[PDB]
């Protein structure tokens, strides 16, 4: 089984197992979230935990991934889960984009949306807007398709510059494979548009900034279980 | 096999000239500063000089004078810490695992410790190792620096102009790579790895922000030039 856009495409239509209750996100006992809003935020933490668990089962079944060192596998998911979750939110929220008032709706999951006014209430309006403009809106203008989307996901995960990797080169080969796949696809689906390869990859730095900003908010509200995350990833892959 | 147009070559040559002309502070600037919290003061004072050099490279870039005064500050404040990361990568010595300053003294993990900047040096040196593992040339480096400067940033009044300007530099870089490797498939890998740097310098730039905020909170003597450009509220 080869790492290809074809195989990544058939990996999207597969469902994570319900019995992986891991609390990457949780309202802490130390948290500064007001009493009245503990319930909604706790609910959202639970929704995020479901998705994280889905990304773990996804990552584990990427061609050649399970053949990597176990400690490296843990490091790649640990370094990428937050970016992957925001990327997926941005893909889902393209549907809810309709002078030219700023987008109001962020798709957290099928059926469920987060309204801007609530991000404003929670003091995360700036970042809500950046997800929706630099990611969702941009991916709509660029017309990124599902093939392009799953390619970028794999490239996000397969990061050889992650600190503490054992067989760094074994990740580099997997990522280089993805550059080839992505470039091949772009010259075929869109041979007219010079610059598509670069244009797709310019989303990744934007996603890194947004991801780093969201961690600052998460740690301020004591929503992230930093010490336990590595253990959960090991448990889940096992 | 797509050749470089006269304008792309004129662009490449210009950037290579401005690059080496601005990679080190002037003789007099450097003598004025070294005319002497030792690690801390030389780190902060050299960082002022580095940022001044980045600004002068930026202004010499074609496309920049076409951008409004307000967007120039937006671009420069956002990008200057990221470009600074490329500049240390070029001065990294693998064998001693250290950064070579413009005065030719090697600064280690230890010197940054004593200067209270242990937070920043780990990920910086790792970046340097990964960055000197690539073996990048002067043209990749020059083009990449222009690509970082003309990146999309929050608060831009004309982000489509900036995008159009950056698109020309990305193309020049892509076409320059094709001409180095006779247009084989691996040109996409080389081009992808280079673009991958854009994402790792966003982490380092934000770490630079946090370091500045930390230093201010810990009542350390951080220059106003740097506090200003990096919005150390
Ligand atoms: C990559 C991560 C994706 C995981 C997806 C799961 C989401 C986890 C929780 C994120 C909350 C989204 C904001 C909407 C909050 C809704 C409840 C509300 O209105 O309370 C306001 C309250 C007023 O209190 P207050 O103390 O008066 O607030 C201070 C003044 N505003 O606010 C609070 O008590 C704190 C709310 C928690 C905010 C954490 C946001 C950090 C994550 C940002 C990126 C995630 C994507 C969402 C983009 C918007
Ligand atoms: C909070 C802070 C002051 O911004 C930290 C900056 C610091 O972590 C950096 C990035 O590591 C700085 C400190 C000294 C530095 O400015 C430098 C000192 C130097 O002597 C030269 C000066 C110029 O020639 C630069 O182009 C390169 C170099 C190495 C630069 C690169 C960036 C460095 C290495």
């Amino acid at each position: 089984q080869e790492l290809s856009i074809e195989r990544l495409l058939e990996m999207e239509s597969l469902v994570a197992d319900p019995s992986e209750e891991f609390q990457f996100l949780r309202v802490g006992p130390d948290s500064n979230v007001p009493p009245k809003f503990r319930a909604p935020v706790s609910s959202l933490c639970q929704i995020g935990n479901k998705q994280i668990a889905a990304l773990v089962v996804w990552a584990r079944d990427i061609p050649h991934f399970s053949q990597l060192e176990m400690e490296d596998q843990i490091l790649l998911i640990k370094g990428s889960w937050n970016e992957l979750l925001l990327f997926a939110i941005a893909w889902r929220s393209m549907e809810f984009l309709t002078t030219t008032s700023p987008p109001q709706l962020m798709c957290l999951m099928p059926g469920m949306t987060l309204h801007r006014n609530s991000a404003l209430q929670a003091g995360v309006g700036q970042i809500f807007d950046r997800v929706l403009s630099e990611l969702s809106l941009k991916m709509r203008t660029l017309r990124v398709d599902q093939a392009e989307y799953v390619a970028l996901k794999a490239i996000i995960l397969l990061n050889p510059d992650v600190k503490g990797l054992k067989n760094r080169q074994e990740v580099e080969v997997l990522r280089e494979k993805m550059f080839l796949c992505l470039d091949e696809y772009c010259r075929r689906s869109r041979s007219s548009e010079e610059g598509r390869f670069a244009a797709l990859l310019l989303r990744l730095p934007a996603l890194r900034s947004i991801s780093l900003k969201s961690f600052e908010h998460l740690f301020f509200f004591h929503l992230v279980a930093d010490t336990s995350i590595a253990g959960y990833i090991r448990d889940a892959l096992r | 096999v797509p050749p470089l147009t006269a304008n792309q070559k004129s662009l490449i040559a210009r950037l290579v000239w401005y690059q080496e002309g601005y990679e080190q502070p002037s003789e007099e600037d450097l003598k004025r500063v070294t005319q002497t919290d030792m690690p801390f003061r030389q780190i902060t004072e050299m960082t002022i000089l580095t940022v001044q050099l980045i600004v002068e490279f930026a202004k010499g870039l074609p496309g920049f004078a076409k951008i409004s005064q307000s967007d120039q500050i937006t671009l420069l404040k956002a990008c200057s810490s990221e470009v600074m990361m490329l500049r240390v990568a070029r001065r990294y010595d693998a064998a001693t695992d250290s950064v070579l300053f413009a005065n030719n003294q090697a600064y280690t993990r230890d010197n940054y410790r004593k200067a209270g900047m242990a937070y920043v040096i780990e990920d910086l040196l790792h970046f340097c190792r990964c960055m000197y593992s690539m073996m990048m040339d002067n043209v990749h480096y020059a083009l990449l620096t222009a690509i970082v400067i003309f990146s999309d940033r929050p608060g831009l009044e004309q982000p489509l102009l900036v995008e159009e300007i950056q698109r020309y530099y990305l193309n020049t870089l892509r076409v320059y790579i094709l001409n180095q490797n006779s247009a084989s498939p691996r040109c996409a890998v080389i081009f992808g790895k280079i673009l991958g740097i854009l994402t790792e310098i966003r982490t380092l730039g934000m770490q630079n922000s946090n370091m500045c905020i930390s230093l201010k909170l810990k009542n350390r003597k951080l220059p106003p030039f740097l506090e200003e450009i990096w919005d150390v509220a």
